[PDB]
This record gives C-alpha cells, structure tokens and sequence, in this order.
C-alpha cells in the first residue's frame, strides 16, 4: 500500500447521485441503533466509511434522554462501513465529542478531542494506536473539522479551531505523519472565522470550505499548501451563500475577500468545491433553519461574487424535512477523484419534542458525470410513533 | 409389497380363520394390524417377532392374532363370532415401544410409517 | 381418544378446493414434537390407502394436492385442485395414544 | 483476480437440491429483522451473497407498517452473506428500490434505481464507489433486473425497464465496465413486454429470461451478445408457461416469438434455463396467485411450443405456502457452471392481514447432477402469533 | 493451503482441559439467540467452529414453542467461529436437520440433510457452493454424523445411515473430494447399528466410534481406509461402555465385535478414541437419562472386553446438571493430533417443562499432556426465571 | 510475521492521552451487553483488543443477578476490538475466571483458569487451539494477571498466584512458547505477596507491577529475566503508593524491598512504570475505596523511597466516580514502546444496589509525547433508570 | 494434615484443659476450632496467630481457648463445668476479617475452607 497523492484530475459533475443511506433512526424503533450527531464520511482506497459522534447510548435506551448536549466525555467517535447503521457491534474508534479522519493509504488516522471544555485533548490516533496529542492552545471548545482529513502523500492536515464560537479564534492547520504532528500552520488570509472545514484534496494541496459561525453566510475558503505549510483563505465568491441561517437569495450578497455580514453569526457544517470558475456547493433549502436540502451549481460562483445564475439544481432533502451537517469526501476512480457528499437528517431535540433524544439520520451522494432525475430522501422517522 | 387377506366366508352366530399373505416384502419387517370395515375400525395388531399383540376390546377373549414371518402370514383367529365386516390386513404403525413393544418415539430420530399397504379385504359375514 | 370428522358429506366442484376437518378427543401431539394423526383414502370399491401420517406428513407417491395440516386436536386435510379420482370416504387415524387404533367416521367426498 | 468468462460448459441438472434457507421471517418474531422484498442471490467467486431491497426499517418496528409500498426513498439494497439473516447489521450498499447485482470476478458491481417515480435515477456503484448514472428515459418508473446481473470478461449486462407497467415499454440492455456505461442496446426482437429479467451467463452471450406483465404469460427471452452489444428476443416455447397468473397446463398455450395472450396481464419474477433442447424452469403452483412454488424440466420445451411433456418435477414451495419473486444465479464450479435459483417467501400485506408489515424470507436451490429426494421448505412464521 | 493429511503422531493425553463454552441458553435470556441442538465442533487450519442444526428461530421467539420436533424445513446448520453464541448474525450454512462438516485444509465441506422424512436429500456444499447431492436410498430418515468429518489428503469421509432407528440400516461411508461423491462405501464388518458416527483422523485412516440405537451399550467402531475405501466395523471392547442408556459399571459388560445386548435400544452421540491399547471415552454419568458427563481413559479398554480398570477420571458436568450429545474432533498442533471432544447441555422440553423450547449450550475441551484440576461446567440456566 | 521482541526504547511520556472508551454499561440500558469484570486490553501488531471475564449474561437478563460471584464455570474471556462493546456477538474465547493474553507478534495466547476454587486448571490456548495445560499447585484460587502477558522473541511470561488471598501464596512465573510451557520460575526476591501483574516489556526482560494483598499499600515489581528465566522482585519506591486501600500522601511511607505494612491487606490491580528514575502510575483517587482514579510521575519514585514529589497528575477519573482494576499495556510505535493503561469503571454489587448486577465499562488511556489537557471519563450509567 | 485431641475425662461438676496436637500441617497456618457433640455445637475458635478468640456464649468466662503456634498445639482450658460432651478440635472456617480477624472476604478473589480436618475427639464427662 502506497500513500494517496490524490494525483488526478477532478473529472466532470453533472451532478450527484444517490449513493447511500443509513435510515439509522427509522431502524432504531426496532432495533439497538447508537445515539449520533455530527457524521462524516471518508473512504480508504477500497470502500468508504461513515463516521459519526455517539452520545454513549442507544436511541431506545434511558441515557438518550438530554442527548442534545454535544461535548460529554461518553461521545465517542463511531465508524461503520458505509451503509451499515450504527447497531451495538459498532467499534467506538476514540473518544471524541469533535473528530476527523482520513486514511493516507496505508492506515486511518483519526484526530479526537475529547476533555474539559476549556481545556481540550486532541488525540491523534493513527494505524490503531496514539501516536501524538495536542491540549487546547486558546482554552475555549477545541474543535475541529467533523468531516474526512485530507492526506496527501502521508501528510495529513486537520483544520483545528479554537477560541470564541461566535467571534475571532484560532485557527491552526495541523500537518500529520503518520499521527505525529509534524508542523503546525496558524490560519492566514481573510478568512475571519473558520469552524468546522469540508476539505477535499485539490492536488497539490488540500481546499477546504468552512462554517464562519460570526459574521459571514458566506463560507470561508482555506487553501493549504502541503509543501510548505503556506496557508491562504478567502469566502466563497457565489453570491448564492451555502450557510444557514442566510438571506434570501434576491436580497444576499457575498464578498471572497470578507464575512459578508449577511446573517452572519450562527452557521451550519456544508460544503463547496470549485469546477473552473463554478462552484458546487449544498446548502438547506430553508435560509433560517436546517430544513431541506439542495445543491447546485454557480456559474462563476468560485470567481465572480455578484454570480447568482445557478443549473443543475438538485433536491436532496425536501424543505418540509430537517437537514444538518454536510461534508464532502474524496472518491479516486479510475481517472479522475469523484466528489462526494453527505447530509446529516437530524432528528428530534429541541426542534422536534415528540422524542427526548436528539440524533441524525445520513444520505450520501456522489458526483456523477452521468445523468440524474429527482427526488427527496429525509430521515423518514415517523417520531410520533417512537 | 402386496398383501391378501383369505379365509373370509359365511360363518354361522363358530370360529373363523382369516389369513393375511404379504408378497413383495417381509412379514418380520412389519408391525400388522387388522382393521375391518362394516367405517374403518382397528381390530388387532401382532408384532414384528410375532410375540406380542394388542386387540380391540370388543374383540378381547374372542379373537386371537398371530403371524409365521417365516411364511409371511398373518393370522386371525376369530371364535364365538357374533364382526360381519370386510376385514383388512395393513401393515404399518408401529405402537409406542414405551408401553412394551413397537417403536421408540423418544428418540432423537423418531420415525413413523401409517398403514401404508392394506389388502383387498376378505368379507366375513357372521 | 375419540376421533371426530366433519364434515361427514362434501361435495367439490372439480378443480376447486376442499377441507376436511378432524378433531380429536386428546391431543395427538407426541413429546417429540409430531402428531401421530394420518388420513387415508378408500377411493369407491378400493382399500384404503395412505395420504398423510405425522399430520403433514406425504405418503409415497402421494399428490402434492393432498395438504395435511393442524396440531394437537385439530387437523385439516386439504385438497387441492379436486378431481372426480379424489372421490371417496377419507378417514382420520390417531396413532398417539394405542391400543386402540381409532379413526375418524370418515368425510365421504363426491363431485 | 481476473475477470470472470464463465466460460465452461453447463453440465448436466437433474434437478435442484437445497442450499440454502434465511428463516426471516421466523427469526424476526424474537430479533431485529429488516422488512425486505424482491430478494435475489449473487455470488463472488469465492462465496454467494443474499440481495434484498430493505424498507427502511425492521419487522418489530413501528415503520414496518404500510411497507407494501415498493417505491419510497427509505429502500435500500442490503447485502449479507447467503445464510445470515438481514440483521440489523447488514450493509446498505446503495439507496435502491430496484436493483440488480454482479462480481465480475474483481469487485462488486451495483445497479441502485431511486428517486422520483417518474424521474428515477440508476446509479451505478463498482468496488464501493459510485461510477455512472443514468436518468429515466421514458420517465415511469425505471427499474431493473431485480436479480443478479451477468458480468463477462469485465463487460456487465443488466436490463433495464422504463414506462407502461402493463403497457408497451422501453426496455434498455446496458454494458457496464467497473461501473461505467460503455454501451446501451435497446430491447430488439420479438418480446412484446420485457421486466425483472433472470439473467444467467450463457458464453459467449448472456440470456434473460423476465417477465411479460402486458401480454404473455409465456416468459419472454433476451439474448445478449456481450461483443457486439446485439440484442434479440424471443418467448420460452414451453407449452408450460411459467408466469403466475398464467392458465391451466391443460388449456395453457405458448408461442416463443410471440405473447400468447392468456392471462398475460401482470406476471412473476420467475425463471428458465435451456438444457439443450429442454427447459428447466421454475413457477408458482398456483397459476393465478403466488401460492406453492415447482421446479420441472419440459422436454422440448425451449424449442416446441407445444410440448407440455414434463420430467423432473420438484415442489420446492407447497402449494398452500406463499411463494414470490425467483431468479437464477449461477455458481461456476470446478468443471461446471452451475444453475442455481431462488424463491421470495412472501409473508403479509396484502395477503395476510394478521399483521402490518409486508417482507420475505428466501429459499435456495442449486443444480445437482446427484439425486435428490422431494421436500418443502416454505417460510414457516405463524403470523397469527405474531 | 495444502489439503489437511493429519499425518502426525496422536500426542500424549493425560485428561482433557477447558476449551470453550457458548452459555447460549443464559445469554439467551437477555439476548437473540438460535433454538439450536445436535451442536459440533469442527477447526480450520487456524480456529475452531462451533456448529448447530437450528430450529429456524430465537429462544426468545413465539416460533421457540414446540421446538423438540427434530425434523423441519426450517432447521439449518449454524455457523459461528467456537466460542460466538448463536446470535443473529450467525451464518446458516445450509438447510439441513442432520449435518457434519470437515475442512479439508483449503475449503469447508457441509454435509446437509434436509427434506421429507423417508424422502431426504443430502446436500454436499464445499467451498461455498453445491457441488453433489444424493438421495434417500432407504427412505426412512436420510441421517449423518451430527459431527465434523475426517478430510484427509482433499478425500473428506462421511458417515450416513438410513433405515430404521431401532433396528438394522443401511450405513454407507461416502468418500467425498472438493463436495464430490467419488465413492460410496457399504458399511461392513461386526457393527450392527450404526449411527451419529464421531469420527477423527487416524493416520493413514479414519476411525469413528459411533451409537448402535438398536442392541449395543457398547459403542461401534467403523475404521475407514480412506485410500482403498475398505470399510472394517467393530465395537470398543471397553467393559465400561459409553452409551446411554447403559448398565451399572457393575453389571455392564462389553463386545468389541457384538453389540452387549444390555439396554441396548436407544443411545445418545458419544465418543471414544483408541491410547495404545488403552479408550479415552466420555459418557453421561447417569447409566439412563443424559445427565453429568464424565471421561476417563480404560486401561485395556480399546483391546480387552473385560477390562473396567478406569482412570484420569474428569467430571465434565455434575450428574445433576443436563448433558446431551457428544463429540470428537481433532486440531493439529505443532507436532501432533490432538483429540478435542464437545457436549451438548440440552435444556427445555420434554424434560424441563419450564420452558416451552428445546435448546443446548455447549462446553469444549480439548486433550491435554500437561495437568489439569476439577470443576463442573453445566449449563446454567435458570429455566425458572425464563 | 516475525515475533515481538518489544526492542526499542520507551520513549518520552509526558502523561497519557484518551485513547478509548467502552460505555458499556449505558448502553446496556438499551442493548444485549455482557457482564463483564476483570478487564484488560492488550494489542497484536496491528491493533489493540478489549477483554474481559464475562459473567455468562447480559445486563438485561434473569442471570446477570447475583454477578458480583468472581469464581463460577460460565465465566469466559471476552474479546472484542478495542472499542468494539461486548455485545452477544463477543467472541469467548476460552473458559475462565481468571486470564492473561498477549500476542506474541504470531498469534494469541490466552492463559485462561477455571474449574474448582481448591482445584482450578489454567488452560493455555495458542493460535487458536489448547496446547498447554496446569492443575492448580497450592490449591487455593489459581490465578492470573487479568492483565495482558508480555510476549519476547516468542517466549511469553505470564505471572501466576495460587495460595493464600491475604496471607504467604505460590507465585510462580511461567514462561511459554507457542502456548507450550517451557519453563517454570518460581517468584524470587522481596515481593513477599504477588497478585494480579500489570507487567509491560522491558527489553531484554520483562517488569511486572503487581498488587500485595497482604501486607502492602506499596506496589510489589517482579522483573522476569526471559533468558535465564531469573526472577527478582521488589516493591515500588514511591512514598506515593498506588494500591488501594493505602494512607493519605501525608503520611504513607514506602520502602521498595518489603512490604509497608500500611493499610497493606486487601489492593486493587494498578500498574506503575520506571521512566529512569522517576515512576510513573496510576492508582483511585480514593485512598480507602476504588473511587476516582489519578495518575501522575513521582520524581525519584522509582529509586527514593521517600520521594512524595508529584507532577504531571491526571485525573481519569473524579473522585466521585467509580474506579476498578487498571492494567498497563504496551504498544509498538514507530521509534519507541508506548505506555497506555486501561480503567475498570465499575458499577452496580454491592457497592451500587440500584442494580442487581456488577459489571464494568472501561476507558483507556495511551502514554503520549506531546501535550494534553484535562477532564474526567466515568462510567456515566446512572443506575437510577436501570 | 491430622489433629490429636487429649487430657478428655472424667471431670467433677472444677477445671480440666483439652489439648489438640496437630501433625503433618503447622498450627499457625489454620484458625482452630473447638467442636464439641453431646449434634454438633461449636465451642470456640482460636485465630492463626493466637491472638483472638471466640467463644460460644454459654462457655465464655468459663472455657478459655489458646494455642502454641511452636508446640502445633491447641489448648481449650475447660473451668466451672457443669459440658459433658465428645469435644473436636477442626481447623478452618476463618471469621469474617471485617469483625477484627479472619478472611477479608470482600477482597476480589474471596476464598473459604471449611473445617476440612478433624480430630477423632476426646471425651469429657
Ligand atoms: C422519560 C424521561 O426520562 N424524562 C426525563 C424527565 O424525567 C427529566 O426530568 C428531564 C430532565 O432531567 O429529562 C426527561
Ligand atoms: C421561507 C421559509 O421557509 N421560512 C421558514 C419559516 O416559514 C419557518 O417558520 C421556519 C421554521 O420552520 O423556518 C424558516
Ligand atoms: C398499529 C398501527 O400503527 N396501525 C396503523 C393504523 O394506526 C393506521 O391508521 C393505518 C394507516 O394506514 O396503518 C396501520
Ligand atoms: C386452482 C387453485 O388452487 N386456485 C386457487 C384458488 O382456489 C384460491 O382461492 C386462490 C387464492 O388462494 O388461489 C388460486
Ligand atoms: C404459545 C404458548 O405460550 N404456548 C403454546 C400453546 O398455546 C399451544 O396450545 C401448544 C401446542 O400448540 O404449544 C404451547
Ligand atoms: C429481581 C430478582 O430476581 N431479584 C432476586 C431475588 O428474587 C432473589 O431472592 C435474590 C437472591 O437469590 O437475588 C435477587
Ligand atoms: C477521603 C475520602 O474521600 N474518603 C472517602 C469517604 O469519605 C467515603 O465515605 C468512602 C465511601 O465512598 O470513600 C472514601
Ligand atoms: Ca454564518
Ligand atoms: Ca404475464
Ligand atoms: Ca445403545
Ligand atoms: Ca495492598
């Protein structure tokens, strides 16, 4: 096995196609189905992964009650082959109430910050064992991307946040060998707030695109230079902005240098990836709330900030149905590297009070150089009955 | 395996002797019963060593069933008959072994066979 | 054990369905989990013939149309895709609980 | 690993011996038991795998009720080993209420249909990643095989439907390579209504045989030339017809260019085989509904329509038991490439009203050139008790 | 892999040690566990498995009920590497209510069982697919070893009676190659009943100690040439003989070429293997019922019929606890055969009326030539709190 | 694969960072999870693996009341990957109330006792099959580590106690090969009550930190030279002891030849390790009961007996929380041997009776070079809802 | 292991010691007891190191029971009898430790032996 260098071109979207779907809490009216929030995906070279954080319990299970609290020191960082729900045989790989992970091609690593609140541990676990840790460096909610790392050539970055939620922290991009932090970047650039990164290998670095929870619903854009450690950000230029909660489309605007500062505090995990001067990017259909979901693309929308001609719209979450998290992960075909993404379908508290636990649901999709139709595929829990 | 009942006739209100010949198979290999019809009703039965039998109550004292397996007969023999019926000769369902003799059901492979070959039926009328 | 059929006359139009019910007075249901209850046949003029032991149980070359069924006290002898060579008297027979062998009064079946 | 050819002879079938027996149904009374239907069986080279399309939920499960439903974007493709029951552990490997199935001898190919009804997506997912898709056509419910596909010298065939239910549709063979579309062929020769194809590698080609739900209750015939992508089509000549509705063997008639038009409305999954001259082919007892399920070779029967001669019978399913779909799958043995068939155990609604939920158990059968006795291996769950 | 030739000396046993035990019957209260009986044990190159022949249901399962019947179509060999309870995930291997299984040193035979009483098929599955198969040849109950197969040199041997239970039967030992029948051997020589052979290899041969269900409390020997296919039949001339029921130690007396015609009917699956001149056998210690198990080795016993000098006695199960079926199977060590040996611990009906289902546990031990102490190892259900 | 020889150097621990976390004991409340105790973790080459003795039950289940019993015949050794819950799909590995395991680099070894108390075997399992066995020397409670053994160059070391609980025992140290006992040491030195050994590789030899019964709160080491098989024994300097119970920090005193003779009867299972001169260690925070667990570097603690110099504490567990046993293991980095430990969270009998139950959940621990923050990882059941 | 009872006999309704000598075992490894039979009705126990003692209540401030651990010898000084009886001296069946000595039987691995060795008695009247 030889490190991924992710050397290939990104081949043509068209679009994305359903690629997968765990209906975790549909199963867990009948069955042992693990308590989760914030998942991913990430895929070693022969078949994916869907990683998510437990709440150290199951749905049907009295410790589900208050689940909506996101850092316990029971949260756990689940992994499951892509598809198989979180039943009780899931190996818990760490304990984490925020994590990331890619495998480099030869083992996984897997980054986990569990402890205090304002005194954080990142564990960095890598081929099965603790190679490195890290204590929180500003001392306020250590975090990092919740979605795949990205690895290139055994050097793996993580873009690690920590200080104020809602206002200026700091951000650093850990550069991993094999566990071990070999170099750590401070987050440059004009990226303002970066949280919660979907990066994706862009060859010969690694673009990730990020929540700014403070004064932007435009998200932030991080290029990193695996090299030589450079870092670079900037926003997304579409003025189509990917964050929740946003303006509506008619009345928003973005800026690729700055926030916008356009709804700008509070924010939601998503994604966009750059094709020329396009963008691709999901966001909730739902401006305020994480309901719905959709992607499409933005002519210019990676370039030109007044860009608002939007194609190849697709539905993934109907705008009656709750969305949450979304990520992308990286898919090397044949030729070329796919890119993909997941949604988390959250379901039950506080939104939904019919429940006393709070966990998610994921679908997954892949970019397709074929051709697509239409649909809508929600969680589905009928949580009146449960 | 083909069995043929004989003997059957007019009796008067007497003794009777049926015969049951079995062809094709061994008698020894086979619990026999006899049932008559005037419905079915079971009469009596011999066991495959031909030492042990079970009658109908309403036949015990009078008829007396035995079997030669070397000749592959089986036998009736019916006194102070008062059983007009066409008397059938089956072979088949073996009793539970725990009452003395036949199969045994408790264990772990219990089989069974019903009266799989009957015979054409000898008439007696009394 | 007393063996009680019903019921005693059916008539079945060719190639449709018949039932025939069988109780018994105990249950034929053995501690090593089989019935010991077979139906027989006696087509118009023949000898009885065996279709079903061990409740569901075929005989040799028996016709997949004859379904025997049930457990303990109740069984139900089913046939399929009635046809005029089905006519006749079927019995049931409890083979549990002997001496004696009892049958049923027997369900005399006609087109 | 080499791409499979298939290209050993069939050798002799006297009949079908068991092989194999999920017990679902049963088993979901006392576990956590997906709700599944349009079961089918595939094999890699080393061992067979059992294919399911899930409904999103487990039998003891509040979302097991109203799952007659065959379209909702909770379906998923389940895969487990042949033998271990769909638990709550079994992998999702794509979101699909149709689909189909092969290992070309490398990896696992997938056709996943989703989405909208009447703007359907396939996607098509090769070594756990997703590599084309393909949007409805007609744009009524696209649909697939629903049983294995047949992957020769790393060329994938799967047939696929779109339009009328019981109308004229537009039936598509399409050649897959690790997952790309390289070549779609459109149904060509005489079979009026093609669906739910049983597919089996018949070298140098592949042969179908499907389902008529418009006219035949004959079933129709798709010969594949995987080389040229040539396509022709025909009908079982079989005076024994093995679609379910179909009429009685004696007044039953059949005609392989043509539907013979009794009681050809709706129809089965089911399945034929030619051994030289001779079918083999299984069918429900029933004839009008899906009750009992035999297996029989008709001499002549792939090439005189009017033979009714019948050997070989074997009842798999009694006739008061519930049967379903069948498909063959076919297992190259060291000399031999085998026929092997299954059979759906459908239990439920609408049928049986003793409980909610509508799902399957399955039954399994292989070619022997041995002997074999008689049995029936119905699914056996007491639903009154449940 | 090589085939298995089991070409190394039996090393020396001075007792048996602890190997394994399920505790299925009491995780079974708190868990989906498989109604299972007639267990085995049989290894691989590398671990051992434990089999069972289902009942087609959990003990927690309305369809547990009336599960004393031996014979259903529901009834499957089970699959689990030792020590793995049969939970839900248990692989079903084959139809099958009467089975056996060797390794062959590169793939798994499956001897399988199934269909109508007097009308049975086996099934001979090797390498994961359906190789051969043969009928019933004398139409009353079609039945195997219940334990693993000796497969040496790729030439697997199975043993396999039909007939009548108590009386004589047509014993025949099959010569199976890759699942292929290559050979069918009558049994011959003194044995008069032979059933639930426990086989294990004897270099160059095959030896199986057996249960004569119609004269014999002695067990039978069948010896197996597995080059020319000849086939020697005896009895162990142990005056402590294995079966149950049997006569007191007292009274009992022993044939090694007859059968001792002292509560012969009846038995239960033991085993017995030859030291020298000397028999490592186990039995119930109850003479009547399947109650306790003990081993021990008889000095003389395998050559000297009036030998009752016993020693290295091992209590396996306290006379009060339930025992069942037992069996032998052989693992490779580093430089000899070991003899390991299974006991079935069957509770429920008939005889524990506490519960409605009929299930066992196991326990395994395997020879040993170091030291070993005391103890009991029953079951331990509780059946009153089921 | 090659053997272990555990031939690198320990390198720099700066404290321990979370590595895992079982949380089985709350997902018990809403799943089959095992009663388990005694639990240990230990690692093959690849990846590190969770054992534990199971009870024969699972929480939710009739039998896992009255489990606080630590000797009955249906206690097994768990094994799961780390991380993975002992769910009903948890391999047993082998009978036993009392165990070790290491991987030698080739297979596993697992030294497993059972039987009568007076007359326990410890049944040694290599690779899969029993190869070694020994009876019970004094006669009184055969036991082990419950802790991984330590594997060099193929030759395994595993400690084992038989004899008084809190009085004079037989210690010996068995040395193994390939599951084979070469040779047997009996315990030497000034160690004068040897239990439970957390013992960790030291190259060329073996340390082993154990628990003194009797008559010390300071922790006795035995080195095992593997060689020569020499055996030397001691007690740890540190005037901070790490048994419990033991006296305040104010006025505990050590002495690191003989026992301390404070608080000495009764211990726990606690681990230390030299780091030159200073020791490493972790032990309850609890001085008289197994609540909270700390650990922390001694200056000097490994040679000054008077040495009360703390640094680098690390709470693992607040002091409120339920402690247990806590074991080292060692795992093999790329440059140097990693120190982690692991903690028994023990709840329910007879401490906890909101329970009927005792079982344990588990949190490890892995030495780490770079720097790590605070917090608290309890078992976090809360017994009130169970 | 074997236990030797003497100085048993005839006593007036005055003070008579009964003497256990133990052979093939060391006295100091076992807590002792006194067994009397007129059933069974234990008497006293005298811990391993002979430094506490339990006494039936109808013999405390009567009967005092001791030991040389050096002699392997257990004593019970019998005074105001009244206790004719058949009197055994057994080793084993340690008290609880938690009231003052014995086993510590909440320690993990617990561990018991009953009175697994007997003396064959010596007689008092
Ligand atoms: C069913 C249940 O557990 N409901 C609980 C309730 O009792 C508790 O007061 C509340 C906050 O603790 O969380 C919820
Ligand atoms: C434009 C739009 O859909 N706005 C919705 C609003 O109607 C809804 O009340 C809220 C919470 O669901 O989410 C947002
Ligand atoms: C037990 C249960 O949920 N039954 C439901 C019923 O309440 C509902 O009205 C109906 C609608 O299709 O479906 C079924
Ligand atoms: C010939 C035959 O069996 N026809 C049956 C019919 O009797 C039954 O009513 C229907 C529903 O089960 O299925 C069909
Ligand atoms: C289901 C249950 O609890 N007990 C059943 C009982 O109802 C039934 O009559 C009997 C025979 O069928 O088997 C047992
Ligand atoms: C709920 C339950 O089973 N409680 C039991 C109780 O019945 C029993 O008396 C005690 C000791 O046996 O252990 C506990
Ligand atoms: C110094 C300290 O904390 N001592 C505690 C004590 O207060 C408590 O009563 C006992 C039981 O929890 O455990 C110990
Ligand atoms: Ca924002
Ligand atoms: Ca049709
Ligand atoms: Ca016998
Ligand atoms: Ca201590």
């Amino acid at each position: 096995a030889e490190y991924r260098n992710w050397s290939k071109p990104q081949c043509g979207i068209t679009g994305f196609a359903p690629f997968s779907k765990d209906n975790s809490i549909r199963l867990s009216a009948g069955g042992d189905i693990w308590v989760t929030r914030e998942p991913y995906v990430s895929c070693d070279p022969d078949k994916c992964y869907q990683f998510a954080l437990g709440q150290g319990t199951t749905i049907n299970n009295v410790h589900s009650n208050n689940t909506a609290r996101d850092r316990t020191p029971h949260r756990t960082l689940l992994m499951n082959e892509l598809g198989v729900p979180f039943h009780l045989g899931t190996k818990q790989v760490c304990i984490a109430w925020s994590s990331s992970s890619c495998h480099d091609g030869k083992a996984w690593l897997h980054v986990c910050i569990t402890g205090d609140d304002k005194n954080a541990t990142a564990s960095f676990i890598y081929n099965g064992r603790l190679v490195d840790s890290v204590v929180s460096w500003s001392k306020d909610i250590l975090r990092t991307q919740e979605s795949e790392c990205v690895c290139i050539n055994g050097t793996c970055t993580v873009v690690m946040t920590d200080g104020n939620a809602t206002g200026k922290a700091d951000t650093k991009i850990l550069f991993i060998e094999e566990g071990k932090i070999v170099h750590t970047s401070k987050l440059s650039g004009s990226a303002q707030h970066v949280e919660e990164c979907s990066c994706y290998p862009r060859y010969p670095g690694v673009r990730c695109v990020c929540r700014d929870n403070w004064k932007g619903s435009n998200r932030p854009i991080v290029d990193i230079n695996i090299k030589d450690h450079s870092i670079v950000s900037s926003y997304v230029c579409s003025g189509l902005v990917g964050d929740t909660p946003r303006k509506t489309d008619s009345s928003s605007s973005s800026h690729c240098l700055n926030p916008n500062n356009e709804k700008g505090g509070h924010g939601v995990k998503g994604w966009a990836f750059d094709d020329g001067n396009d963008v691709w990017m999901g966001r909730t259909i739902n401006e305020t709330s994480r309901l719905g979901y959709e992607t499409f693309k933005v002519v210019e929308g990676w370039s030109n900030p007044k860009s608002k001609l939007q194609i190849n719209r697709q539905v993934i979450v109907d705008r009656g149905d709750r969305s949450g998290y979304s990520g992308i992960f990286s898919v090397e075909g044949k030729s070329c590297i796919n890119r993909c993404f997941y949604v988390e379908l959250i379901r039950g508290r506080k939104e939904e009070t019919e429940v006393l636990w709070t966990s998610n649901s994921i679908v997954v999709f892949c970019g397709t150089s074929g051709t697509y139709g239409t649909g809508s595929w929600p969680d589905g829990a009928d949580l009146n009955l449960m | 395996g083909r069995l043929q009942e004989s003997g059957g006739g007019v009796v008067q209100p007497r003794s009777l002797t049926l015969s049951c010949a079995a062809s094709g198979f061994t008698l020894e290999t086979y619990t026999m019963h006899w049932v008559r019809q005037t419905g079915l009703e079971w009469v009596a039965v011999s066991s495959k060593d031909g030492n042990n039998v079970y009658y109908r109550d309403s036949v015990k004292g009078r008829f007396t069933v035995s079997r030669d397996n070397s000749k592959n007969t089986l036998f009736l023999q019916m006194n102070h008959l008062r059983d007009t019926a066409l008397y059938y000769c089956a072979r088949g369902s073996d009793p539970d072994y725990d009452k003395g003799w036949g199969a045994y059901r408790n264990t772990d492979r219990p089989s069974y066979d019903g009266l799989d070959v009957w015979g054409q039926g000898t008439t007696v009328t009394v | 054990i007393v063996m009680t059929q019903s019921p005693l006359f059916l008539s079945v139009t060719p190639g449709e369905s018949a039932s025939i019910s069988c109780r018994s007075s105990q249950s034929l249901l053995h501690s090593n989990g089989y019935n010991y209850l077979d139906w027989y046949l006696q087509k118009p003029g023949q000898s009885p013939q065996l279709l079903i032991y061990w409740g569901s149980n075929r005989a040799s070359g028996v016709s997949d149309r004859f379904s025997g069924r049930g457990s303990g006290t109740d069984f139900t002898l089913t046939i399929y895709n009635v046809e005029a060579e089905d006519v006749g008297v079927y019995y049931c027979m409890q083979a549990l609980q002997t001496p004696p062998w009892t049958f049923g009064q027997g369900t005399k079946v006609d087109i």
